[PDB]
């Protein structure tokens, strides 16, 4: 993990995320959407659990992206919760929650749920 | 479409 | 939001979280479990979306906590996704995802889902 | 449970659901939306687990509602997963998933997640 | 859909589910676990939305399985929420919620969330 | 608004 | 292991 | 019990 997590990750749609996993459990980086234009880039911050077990378990982690940058304000945020699996074909499998700010009458439609798998390729 | 995607 | 988010928040179980919402969408702070002993405290990092709309919509945000500190290593991480509603009785309503690192055979039982509501009182 | 589940349940918004829990784990009934007009009524079908434990555990159950009736076709379905707790103040606590049929490009926004608590009052 | 849904479906683990989608939105059938022994079979009941749109949208549906049969009582229930996509390679993509009956102190760990994709092959 | 609600 | 799986 | 709770 840590060293293994640092790098570029891609999901089944093309989104790319670049992270630096620091010594003490911090995750910092950027997420970029499809197209890959200068700034479809947003800041991501998360944490990972830095002393994972030794039975081949995955490394639990999660991160958040607020969909606001200098070109777009989507008034929403996504959190990804999952684990990193290293090896020949390392991957991070996640489940995510995307919440949009709504009025109290529309709060029922405020959170979408999905899953993403990221690979180094 | 949303930035998470496009 | 921002100024409104900064402070101490409590949920229906007693957990307490203290955050500083910074000018540019960052959320930093600590989460403490029940008992409230010196270190049932873990670091939290998240993001919020800093230029929310003006129709009374909530402010979307999310944060992550890796359940590892100097006294405990729970080999898991939780991400909370939700929105902040300010006012007389401000609150943050969230949905969370708690993932534990598992082996690939137990990945099916790796993520729990729940919800939390936090208030200033 | 079973006898305890049969009856009318109301959630924090006013929705009402009427179920008959049958001897062999079946749940059949109708769900009605707010307003409570003749047919804001949809059919619900589910299952509950009929020989629950004796340590005060809740009774696990779930049901589905397809949002189509003779007045409306919302091209969606909701599934509620949760448990029934009997007693002075019995309640059913659930987490739900609402999926809308989308095209493959919009599948990412097809599922919303939320929670509901139902009481007899 | 309907005719298209009726049949045997398999997921990435081997589980098999057999359903009959009836004229009026009902889904009835059985779910069988891996091994495929006489009775790793449980009853499933659900609903689908029978007059779906014509832009290539999927057909929303959901079903429930209570994990109790004559050989096992797992004191839990799972609900699958998703959509059916027909065609050369039809599939049903779902997100599921598995709740176990717990005591009120353990309700926090009562619901797991995951996803499944089913194909005819 | 959706029937689940209204 | 749980019946949903095995 | 888990730290998120206790």
């Amino acid at each position: 993990a840590e060293a293994g997590i640092t790098g570029t990750w891609y999901n089944q749609l093309g989104s790319t995320f670049i992270v630096t996993a620091g010594a003490d459990g911090a995750l910092t980086g950027t997420y970029e959407s499809a197209v890959g234009n200068a700034e479809s880039r947003y800041v991501l911050t998360g944490r990972y659990d830095s002393a994972p077990a030794t039975d081949g378990s995955g490394t639990a982690l999660g991160w958040t992206v607020a969909w606001k940058n200098n070109y777009r304000n989507a008034h929403s945020a996504t959190t990804w919760s999952g684990q990193y699996v290293g090896g020949a074909e390392a991957r991070i499998n996640t489940q995510w929650l995307l919440t949009s700010g709504t009025t109290e009458a529309n709060a029922w439609k405020s959170t979408l749920v999905g899953h993403d798998t990221f690979t180094k390729v | 479409c949303h930035p998470q995607f496009c």
